[PDB]
DNA sequence: GCCTGTCTTA
């Protein structure tokens, strides 16, 4: 794992905590700019290209039939077999969205991608607007279904008061099956998921999603639990089952990347409010087993070691894009790329 | 006594989503904003009053003026019929606030304020003006409601800090305040009018584009070209509702349009507004714009551009030098390299037109300039 | 037929 500094172009200010990166056919894109999109790039979606350790953000355009989704911080994202699902997140006005957006490549002409952003209506057991929650796709019996779990939201309209207008609570830990084909959602209460969970990691393989780490507001604990959630889809009657598995890491806001099929790396995050998770984990997947192994910690610089906060995203090609704030004279943020 | 949180009051009906506690003073401006290391980083310190509570404190402060104003209008001290309060809302950045020993790290601030503009009482089918703020633009009556150390251009923090205030303000728009003054309970109905916003902040909180846009007016949908060709016939068509609507149109793209067509459709409302404002103009800028135009006209009429289309840079520079010298000579007017208010005030006089006519050949153009002025 | 900080002074 080699760490490398990155320089940024004129629009470095766009990068903020909570951003997302999506990978289409090797090309990386950036979404979730700070502030509302400006005339320079009306979509808020950018070609995100690092050449010789220099990062350029170049505006990307939408098709004629697209939504112009608002920039979203800490949304739930996942990859669909190729398109990208974004659900929830905070808008520049601090509102939480309940909508679902789908990003796809509409046209790639002379290496210049046009995107299609389509809003998907959701009926049934729609999950309350959220941020910091997970969504993944499972495949069972030749069928595809979305699984969404966790996160936080504001208080319900009945209990919310202007003195604590911005206070947040964990969502009820109900698993949401979401059929994108029909636009419907069903909520499943499981006895094994008793507490709410936010900023956790989710790994999807076949008919299963594993839930790792995360932070629970009510207890103010980062639990060291690992949860397996299996979904079978026999005809029109789905079934969901959860199992606790010992050996779970305790981490919130960690970043996950895929290094090879059935092997993923977990880097970064927080072990305690004042402490950072400097170690790294390797997860190897079996059809019915998951293994979590300590790996060699990278050669962090002193700036990373002494930073209180760090944030980042998965670029896709086994490489993470990381960022930390700095003071003194100079830059607002300093960015690195960690390869695997 | 003089601070919010001292007197008791009631709202009928109770305000939506606002506490009924009356002993609230200074409250944290983040309004419980999440601060954990996982969340978005909170880099600002802010404090505020509860909007209703601050309205109570301000009213009790002006109690003596209200009673004296009723007396001066030949009304009774003990009368309690519904008073109406016209509250002017304001918000501005305060530029730099840093104290520094060079390597100056800037520190910007935002002040959210309100100004009781007038109080009336319904005595008949008549609204008697028992109070009217004598110096409405003074810093003396601009009651601070929320102070924050954050950039007015930092939209995420601006909306996180201000949204609870706006919510209390909304809630009060649908209720009547009962409060004891001089022993008599009185009732107060409020009218909030967000006029204390300069154009930049208007555009920011109402979803509009930045000031360099083609859509130059925050009252109508005109473009700069349209406004230049069509000079006088426009109407006040923008509104907070329309602007909310246009953001939704922009977001959903319901007629599957290209970005230029969509932008044309929504008249530049490309982000969701979050504060209802009442943009206006100050007496100063009317004068300033008129004077800028008259100054340019003076320079061009000295150069007889009505008669000669082309002119080099040197010819126009000598025209301006002639005009500046002649104003300094006959009108005692210093030349200025930058537009400003009192140059406008002193230049927009018929005397200056006689002066500049001393430099114009044809007197039909004298007549034209005299009539324009 | 540009956008948008930085800088310079008035
Ligand atoms: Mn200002
Ligand atoms: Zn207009």
């Amino acid at each position: 794992m080699s760490l490398q500094m990155v320089t940024v172009g004129h629009n470095i200010a766009l990068i903020q905590p909570g951003f997302s990166l999506m990978n289409f056919d090797g090309q990386v894109f950036f979404f979730g700019q700070k502030g509302w999109p400006k005339r320079s790039c009306p979509t808020g979606v950018f070609h995100f290209d690092i050449k010789q350790n220099h990062l350029k953000l170049k505006p990307a355009i939408f098709s004629k039939d697209s939504c112009y989704l608002p920039p979203l911080r800490y949304p739930a994202t996942c990859s669909y077999k190729h398109q990208y699902i974004i659900h929830g997140g905070k808008t520049p006005n601090n509102e939480l969205s309940d909508k679902i957006y789908i990003m796809s490549v509409a046209c790639k002409n002379n290496k210049k991608v046009t995107f299609r952003c389509t809003e998907k209506d959701l009926v049934g057991d729609v999950p309350e607007p959220r941020y910091g929650h997970s969504i993944d796709v499972v495949y069972s019996r030749g069928k595809s279904m979305g699984v969404l779990f966790g996160g936080r939201s504001y208080m319900p309209s009945t209990q919310r008061t202007t003195e604590k207008w911005n206070s947040v609570a964990d969502c009820l830990p109900h698993v949401f099956l979401i059929d994108f084909e029909f636009g419907c959602a069903t909520s499943y209460i499981l006895p094994e998921l008793q507490d709410g969970l936010s900023f956790h990691v989710s790994i999807a393989r076949n008919d299963t999603v594993y839930i790792l780490g995360g932070h629970s507001l009510a207890s103010n604990i980062r639990p060291a639990n690992l949860y397996r959630i299996r979904v079978d889809l026999p005809l029109g009657t789905p079934a969901v089952n959860c199992t606790v598995l010992p050996g779970g890491i305790s981490v919130s806001s960690a970043i996950l990347t895929q290094t090879n099929n059935d092997e993923f790396v977990i880097v970064g995050g927080y072990q305690l409010e004042n402490q950072k998770r400097m170690v790294c984990s390797l997860v190897s997947l079996g059809d019915n087993t998951i293994e979590i192994s300590e790996m060699e910690t990278p050669d962090w610089t002193s700036d990373i070691k002494h930073s209180k906060i760090w944030f980042g995203s998965n670029m896709g090609n086994g490489t993470i894009f990381l960022g930390i704030p700095g003071d003194n004279k100079s830059e607002a943020f300093y960015f690195y790329t960690l390869r695997c | 006594v003089l601070l919010p949180g001292y007197h008791p009051f009631e709202w009928q009906p109770p305000l939506k989503n606002v506490s009924s506690r009356t002993d609230v003073g200074i409250i944290d401006g983040l309004s419980g904003l999440a601060s954990s290391v996982d969340e978005y980083p909170v880099d600002t310190i802010a404090k505020r009053f509860r909007y209703d509570s601050a309205l109570v404190s301000a009213l009790m402060d002006m109690e003596e003026d209200i009673l004296e104003g009723m007396r001066s209008q030949d009304l009774d001290d003990y009368l309690n019929g519904p008073f109406t309060v016209v509250v002017k809302e304001s918000c501005d950045g305060m530029g730099d606030v840093s104290e520094k020993h060079g390597p100056a790290v800037p520190e910007k601030a935002v002040r959210f304020s309100f100004t009781v503009m007038r109080i009336t009482i319904e005595h008949g089918s008549q609204n008697v003006k028992v109070f009217e703020e004598p110096k409405p633009n003074s810093e003396l009556c601009c009651k601070p409601l929320c102070l924050m150390l954050a950039d007015e251009s930092d939209h995420e923090t601006l909306t996180a800090i201000l949204s609870p205030l706006i919510a209390e303000r909304e809630a009060m728009k649908s209720s009547e305040l009962t409060l004891e003054m001089g022993g008599i309970p009185r009732t107060f109905k409020f009218i909030f009018r967000g006029t204390g916003y300069d154009e930049k902040l208007v555009r920011e909180v109402e979803g509009l584009e930045a000031s360099g846009s083609v859509y130059i007016c925050t009252l109508c949908d005109t473009t700069r070209l349209e406004a230049s060709q069509n000079l006088v016939f426009h109407s006040i068509t923008r509104s907070h509702a329309e602007n909310l609507q246009r953001y939704e149109v922009w977001r959903s793209n319901p007629y599957h349009e290209s970005v230029e067509e969509l932008r044309d459709r929504v008249k530049g409302v490309s982000a969701k507004p979050f504060i209802e404002t009442v943009p206006s103009i100050d007496a100063l800028h009317c004068d300033i714009g008129n004077a800028a135009e008259f100054y340019k006209i003076f320079q061009l009429e000295i150069g007889e551009v009505y008669k000669h289309p082309n002119a080099s840079k040197e010819e126009r520079k000598r025209w301006q030098a002639t005009l500046d010298k002649h104003l300094r000579k006959r009108m005692n007017l210093k030349p200025i390299m930058r537009m400003n208010g009192n140059f406008a005030r002193k230049l927009m006089t018929q005397e200056t037109v006689d002066a500049v006519c001393e430099l114009i050949p044809s007197e039909e153009r004298h007549e034209a300039l005299r009539e324009l002025m």
